[PDB]
């Protein structure tokens, strides 16, 4: 009859296209081209005056729909997963492009979490979903997102850039147009996701216990490999460095805190019935979840955590098991949402209107009244 | 006799070479058509610095290349390396531009600026060219663009009447 | 003798070309600074500019005689100012070699594409045209499958210049 629009927003990339189809048609990233800028501005920001985003929305859902779609959203519905804690404001600010400018049948403002567990086909699970920004956690539990058991460390993929430009600055070895370090005072962000992508090898549990103790009072340093780039400006970039700036993402010491502690913490808040099915199903999903050697690393330290005597005390024996989902890492938000979108044309009805949303006001979020 | 080629300009194999009327060679271009055929459209402005070099041969047993090719109103930019390209009338080409192997230019179009047009690009009608690799950056008005082609026709005739020989 | 010196060319200093080789009209050929060394089927085309780089100073000496290899496909408006080049190469048009470098053999620079002062590319490797040194794209310009594709862009630069000869 009429298959729904999936959109998965996002500060890095934006998963797009139709439901139904076994994953997306196309996925541009979340930044925009302007006549006469010198650099391309991010479309999804936060604490930003009202009209600029909205115009920067606008601009960013015009140059989508032709390139990605194909047609006018106006004959059928729209699923815009936004994840959740995705500020209020911004919500606002999508609800109101969506229908008075482009004038759409209904919008629908589901959770990330929920749509990735009906990807994996269960009611309960755990979920970790590690994307540019934050590394959100959230369990749900039959259904329902059990809310007030949740966590989100600043610590995803723009704390891996900012410890990469960190720690290039300080050891940098350019080619001539040798020696010269620092030069440049900065670099692109583009260029630093293109090295994280190939160079950036993940390391084992043992590997990152041997790297924490060499930091404070050396082994497996190699493999090290050259990165090539613009205007004849090769840089020797080292083997010890990408490991080093993998390794703050499982940084426990002086915060109590890092990707595989925030999974314990979510554990500890939810009740005592659920804990054992969430233990069980425990889903990572998002951007960080793709590099090479994750999933062990993770699951290794998560082991770790528990076998340490603060932990133990609360949850003890656990068959930690990772159920896979059937698309890639980044990409099982989105499918969730076309699942949800295609199948149901029952449950397009739940979803706000637009005959709703001009006598009411606006979509309602998960707060008072 | 309208065509004002200029002194310092080259044009290679006369009988293969191709002048309609009311042109403009500026100076320092060159039309090498010592291999095949090269044909210019009425009103068209090659600028300076042009190499408009022969696509092929033609002499190739099986999948020969087309020679060369312009239409109407063309506003050929500075510097431009228009090679094998069947240009179609009013094609605005962009300053230091560089044209492929038989790439299929249409009416209307708007070549952007130190363009690179690829081997066998059929380019839409109505659509701006742009990035290192080519590809469509948006749809072209055509009121717009036919102002701009006669504004550029009119200011050519007069530097095409004085100061050159 | 034996190679296709055009008339509007210019050449000067002292410059050994090998045999077939193809200099087409307007190319510049300044070889002041240094001996130039073309190789055998070397097809230089039009508007190029063949330069040198100053050297001999007994420490660190900047520079010696660039030596083009055979079967080296020249495109049209290409730079090529003191960089050694390999056999089978071919540099797209509007390129730029740097002030020193080592092409190796089954090349092809790019489209607009500045090479690197200072900076050996490998062998069989395909350059992409814009932001420099682009490791992608080296699988189709293999040593087995390069030699075979430049052997055929020799063949047919021959039988190019030889049409283009005949007609004169
Ligand atoms: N195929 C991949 N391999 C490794 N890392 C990737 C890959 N794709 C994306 N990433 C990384 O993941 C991040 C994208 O996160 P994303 O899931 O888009 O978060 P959000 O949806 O919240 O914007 C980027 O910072 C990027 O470096």
């Amino acid at each position: 009859e009429k298959t729904a629009v999936v959109i998965d927003l996002g500060e890095a990339f934006t998963k797009c296209g139709f439901a139904g189809e076994t994953g997306p048609r196309c996925i541009i990233p979340s930044v925009i081209k302007k006549a006469g800028m010198p650099k391309p501005i991010k479309v999804v920001q936060y604490n930003i005056n009202t009209e600029e985003l909205y115009s920067y929305l606008k601009e960013f859902i015009h140059i989508l729909y032709f390139r990605h779609l194909l047609v006018n959203p106006r004959d059928r519905r729209v699923v815009v997963i936004e994840s959740v804690l995705c500020p209020s404001h911004f919500r606002e600010t999508l609800t109101r492009v969506l229908f008075k400018y482009f004038e759409v049948p209904s919008v629908l403002l589901a959770p990330s979490h929920l749509m990735a567990l009906l990807t994996l086909g269960i009611n309960s699970a755990m979920v970790l979903d590690c994307g540019y920004r934050e590394s959100l956690v959230l369990p749900i539990y039959e259904g329902i997102p059990v809310l007030n058991c949740w966590g989100a460390l600043p610590l995803g993929g723009k704390a891996l850039h900012k410890e990469l430009e960190t720690q290039l600055l300080e050891q940098c070895t350019v080619d001539t147009g040798q020696s010269l370090p620092s030069v440049m005072g900065s670099i692109p962000e583009g260029v630093l996701e293109d090295i994280k992508v190939r160079t950036c090898f993940v390391s084992d549990l043992t590997r990152g216990l041997k790297i924490q103790a060499a930091k404070f009072n050396r082994p497996s340093p190699p493999p090290n490999v050259d990165y090539p780039l613009d205007g004849e400006k090769i840089l020797h970039v080292l083997g010890s460095i990408r490991d080093s700036v993998v390794e703050i993402l499982f940084e426990q010491d002086n915060e109590e805190k890092s990707v595989a502690t925030l999974i314990l913490d979510s554990l500890m808040q939810c009740p005592i019935d659920t804990r054992k099915q969430l233990a069980e199903n425990l889903v990572i999903i998002g951007g960080t979840s793709m590099l090479p050697g994750f999933l062990h690393r993770l699951l290794a330290e998560i082991r770790y955590l528990v076998e340490k005597p603060k932990y133990k005390k609360t949850l003890g024996t656990k068959t930690f098991r990772i159920h896979t989902p059937p698309a890639k890492a980044n990409c099982v938000a989105w499918l969730g949402g076309a699942i949800f979108g295609a199948l149901q044309d029952i449950l397009g009805s739940r979803s706000v209107s637009k005959e709703y949303y001009n006598q009411t006001g606006r979509i309602p979020d998960w707060c008072s009244l | 006799s309208g065509n004002k080629v200029s002194r310092q300009s080259v044009l290679c194999g006369s009988q293969n070479i191709v002048l309609n009327g009311k042109t403009i060679i500026m100076n320092d271009c060159i039309i090498r058509g010592d291999l095949a055929n090269v044909r210019v459209g009425r009103h068209c402005v090659v600028k300076s610095r042009s190499v408009i070099r022969p696509p092929f041969k033609k002499f190739s047993k099986g999948v020969a290349f087309f020679p060369l090719h312009i239409g109407d109103h063309v506003f050929i930019e500075e510097d431009c390396v228009v090679n094998a390209a069947q240009i179609g009338s009013y094609v605005h080409v962009g300053k230091n531009c560089v044209i492929g192997r038989r790439c299929v230019l249409k009416d209307c179009c708007k070549i952007l600026d130190n363009t690179v047009l690829p081997p066998e690009t059929v380019v839409p009608p109505f659509t701006v060219f742009s990035g290192c690799p080519g590809l469509f950056s948006g749809e072209l008005p055509e009121c717009t663009q036919e102002l701009m082609i006669d504004v550029t026709k009119s200011y050519y005739q007069k530097f095409l009447p004085l100061t050159q020989v | 003798p034996g190679a296709v010196v055009c008339v509007e060319s210019e050449i000067r200093g002292d410059v050994t070309i090998g045999p077939r080789t193809v200099i087409h009209p307007k190319a510049r050929i300044i070889a002041e600074a240094g001996p130039i060394v073309i190789g055998e089927g070397n097809l230089i085309e039009e508007q190029a500019l063949i330069i040198n780089a100053y050297p001999d100073n007994i420490t660190p000496d900047t520079e010696k005689p660039m030596i083009i290899g055979t079967n080296n496909v020249f495109e049209v408006g290409c730079y090529s100012q003191a960089m050694k080049m390999g056999d089978n190469n071919v540099i797209e048009s509007k390129a730029y070699v740097g002030r020193n470098v080592i092409l190796t053999s089954g090349c092809i620079i790019g489209a607009c594409c500045n090479l690197n002062t200072f900076e050996v590319i490998p062998e069989n490797t395909v350059i992409y045209g814009a932001d420099c040194l682009r490791r992608v794209q080296t699988e189709r310009p293999q040593p087995t499958l390069q030699l075979d594709f430049l052997m055929k862009i020799l063949p047919n630069y021959h039988h190019l210049k030889k049409t283009m000869k005949g007609s004169s």
